[PDB]
RNA sequence: GGCGGCCCCCUGGACGAAGACUGACGCUCAGGUGCGAAAGCGUGGGGAGCAAACAGGAUUAGAUACCCUGGUAGUCCACGCCGUAAACGAUGUCGACUUGGAGGUUGUGCCCUUGAGGCGUGGCUUCCGGAGCUAACGCGUUAAGUCGACCGCCUGGGGAG
RNA sequence: GUUUAUUAAAAACACAGCACUGUGCAAACACGAAAGUGGACGUAUACGGUGUGACGCCUGCCCGGUGCCGGAAGGUUAAU
């Protein structure tokens, strides 16, 4: 229903959750899923079993848009860094690139301090 | 920070970016940075390493 | 008051420490080209603008339009204006004429005055903003593009040229920075002339508000024959708005011609 | 090695992480290294020494 | 006469505008009596970052023996020029005269 | 103290040197002169991101709480009364001190510069060496062992800042 | 002070700064049926609300209620 051939995988890895977010070769949405919202919502939803199931469950939908291969875009990782990559490729969407642009972020914007933790 | 895979049978050639940019950049920053007390600590560590 | 010349008030030796102490800006006669402002309110008949006391207006500076652009000019003096607190100055133009211009802080030497389409970027009469660079200071702004000076005075209202905004629809100003008016308007440069006469109290009173007028002083307090309040006995104590028209927030405008304000973030 | 025509031949001192390696590996005299350091600097800001892979 | 190593970036495809536009930049340097050690057409080369969207520039470098009275005028007439992507100025520790 | 990119101007300090010119015009200072980390006074504001107060959801033996989203001030400061506390050889002024020998660095004299610096040699810094001095840790000559010009502080509890 | 000549003669208080506030401008107000004259020969540091209580500090806090309004996620249920 789209025959785009090319997808662009924003792997929210993550520190608290897992959301594998596919946009098209231009930049609008294409297909997605998650761990926490699939049945896991609590202190249990970022786990290496969950992060692979997020990617596999994103692939069950993404298939309908006509898309065979992709790059990986890193702009906020966490547990687990390669797990969501392997899992789109397993589920047959070819990883032709990893774009590791990920904002640290750097000193002067000094991100949330939280509990001393 | 941009790295191909070829024929992609999930090759896992993606590994060499651990040298600095992917992996080393967390010395300061994690939630939160360290804020106070990391400056003389970098050169304190040079003495624990003499072995 | 932190500029120079700052001119400070006296020691506590008399009742008037302030007003302004500036030497070197009153002169006489009131020179050939001048006029005044007329009688008391006299609107015809039951007068709507309160408290009055309307003697001695008095004289005003007759130079508007100021469209004398590329004829170069030089500076004899600077003066005051008590209607606007302003740094207004005597500009001799080298065709054969003397004007009165809304000049900045210390624009004398007798300087290099000249303006217009492409010809200059200098201190400059009235200058089209489409012809010239970006800057913080602008001043005159022909309020709609052929009318005349939006600001007749250099009192600190920095109205600021932005660069490539919206096809020529520049200015970044006071109460609504998306005022959006065309760079076909004319500037002068710039908005700080007399800070001193307005960065401090002149008086409690001084001549500016008692020798020839009264200001506001009352509306609500005393005699219920006016405002919606309030019995007597010094109590008042009620719910009393500014009827029928409102006060401490509401807005008043719906429709009108131009009406270009576009975002107006308020507060 | 103070100026341009030599640092386009010395890009051997760039380790794979995209940065200039400590001279332990060959052993250069301080004057010569401290010359080449400023030859490198002008070639950095002018992109005539195009620093790491994507730039 | 500071030896200003100045790199300026103009619009990529205007190959017919730029030969004369170097004449409209050197015209400030000769005025000074200042003088050109090197002056390089670097061509339609690609960019390190996405600046002014056409992913190339027309790069020009020179090494001028020219006084401080020109460099804020140069800076201005690059900056006020809507065809100039970015422009930067290094100086001194002798002259460069050898091309890049 | 205290700045992190580079530059134009005013061009601090210096300080590596052929020397020239005058011969202690010197050192070192109290009252004062400048400077002045925390903070209040500002007077008008420049009004990201984070986070005291602000504002709650929440963990409730009371949280008057720490989370976590949201939150200013601190960021910094034109300009100026700023004393001031943790800026300790628990310590100034210093010249003579010539067993020293070992590094870390900077500039530099001399070499068929076949050379990783060889022979040198001040400065900046640290290492840590006898006779002595001496508790116990060891400090071991520029260091407390000699010799000294003062502008000093030093009047015991608790009375006090 | 000579202020409400007329109860008090001030033991009224007219000051004057200001956070907010009315209007991006045929600007607020409209006395007059038609003015566009005040404000203007003028811009939101001109001019008007509601006041201010030397001067300089100082304005903690506390939103249950009721103001002030401003909005739109959605229900009461009118011209249309």
């Amino acid at each position: 229903r789209k025959q785009v051939s090319d997808g662009v995988a924003h792997i929210h890895a993550s520190f608290n959750n897992t959301i594998v977010t596919i946009t098209d070769r231009q930049g609008n949405a294409l297909g997605w899923a998650t761990a926490g919202g699939s049945g896991f919502r609590g202190s249990r939803k970022s786990t290496p079993f969950a992060a692979q199931v997020a990617a596999e469950r994103c692939a069950d939908a993404v298939k309908e848009y006509g898309i065979k291969n992709l790059e990986v875009m890193v702009k906020g990782p966490g547990p687990g860094r390669e797990s969501t990559i392997r899992a789109l490729n397993a589920a047959g969407f070819r990883i032709t690139n990893i774009t590791d642009v990920t904002p640290i972020p750097h000193n002067g914007c000094r991100p949330p301090k939280k509990r001393r933790v | 920070i941009k790295v191909r895979e070829n024929e992609p049978f999930d090759v896992a050639l993606r590994r060499f970016k651990r040298s600095c940019e992917k992996a080393g950049v967390l010395a300061e920053v994690r939630r939160r940075e360290f804020y106070e007390k990391p400056t003389t600590e970098r050169k304190r560590a040079k003495a624990s390493a003499v072995k | 008051v932190k500029c120079k010349p700052t001119s400070p008030g006296r020691r506590h030796v008399v009742k008037v420490v302030n007003p302004e102490l500036h030497k070197g800006k009153p002169f006489a006669p009131l020179l050939e080209k001048n006029s005044k402002s007329g009688g008391r309110n006299n609107n015809g008949r039951i007068t709507t603008r309160h408290i009055g006391g309307g003697h001695k207006q008095a004289y005003r500076i007759v130079d508007f339009k100021r469209n004398k652009d590329g004829i170069p000019a030089v500076v004899e003096r600077l003066e005051y204006d008590p209607n606007r607190s302003a740094n207004i100055a005597l500009v001799l133009y080298k065709d054969g004429e003397r004007r009165y211009i809304l000049a900045p802080k210390g624009l004398k030497a007798g300087d290099q005055i000249q303006s217009g389409v492409d010809a200059a970027i200098k201190p400059g009469n009235t200058l089209p903003m489409r012809n010239i660079p970006v800057g913080s200071t602008v001043h005159n702004v022909e309020m709609k593009p052929g009318k005349g000076g939006q600001l007749a005075r250099s009192a600190g209202t920095y109205v600021q040229i932005v660069a490539r905004d919206g096809a020529y629809v520049t200015l970044r100003l006071r109460s609504g920075e998306m005022r959006k008016v065309e760079a076909d308007c004319r500037a002068t440069l710039g908005e700080v002339g007399n800070a001193e006469h307005m960065l401090r109290v002149l008086g409690k009173a001084g001549a500016a508000r008692w020798r020839g007028v009264r200001p506001t002083v009352r509306g609500t307090a005393m005699n219920p024959v006016d405002h919606p309040h309030g019995g007597g006995e010094g109590r008042n104590f009620g719910k009393h708005p500014v009827t029928p028209w409102g006060v401490q927030t509401k807005g008043k405008k719906t429709r009108s011609n131009k009406r270009t304000d576009k975002f107006i973030v308020r507060r | 090695e103070i100026d341009y025509k030599d640092i386009a031949t010395l890009k051997n001192y760039i380790t794979e992480s995209g940065k200039i390696v400590p001279s332990r590996i060959t052993g250069t005299r301080a004057k010569y290294q401290r010359q080449l350091a400023r030859a490198i600097k002008r070639a950095r800001y002018l992109s005539l020494l195009p620093y790491t892979d994507r730039h | 006469m500071r030896h200003y190593e100045i790199v300026f970036m103009v619009h990529p495809d205007q190959s017919e505008q730029v030969p004369g536009m170097i004449e409209r930049y050197t015209a400030a340097i000769t005025g000074a009596e200042g003088k050109i050690h090197r002056l390089e057409d670097w061509g339609r080369r690609q960019l390190a970052y996405p600046i002014n969207k056409l992913h190339k520039a027309h790069y020009v470098l020179m090494n001028v023996e020219a006084p401080q009275e020109v460099i804020d005028e140069l800076e201005t007439t690059f900056r006020f020029n809507d065809a100039v992507i970015r422009s930067m100025v290094m100086r001194t520790k002798h002259a460069v005269t050898e091309a890049s």
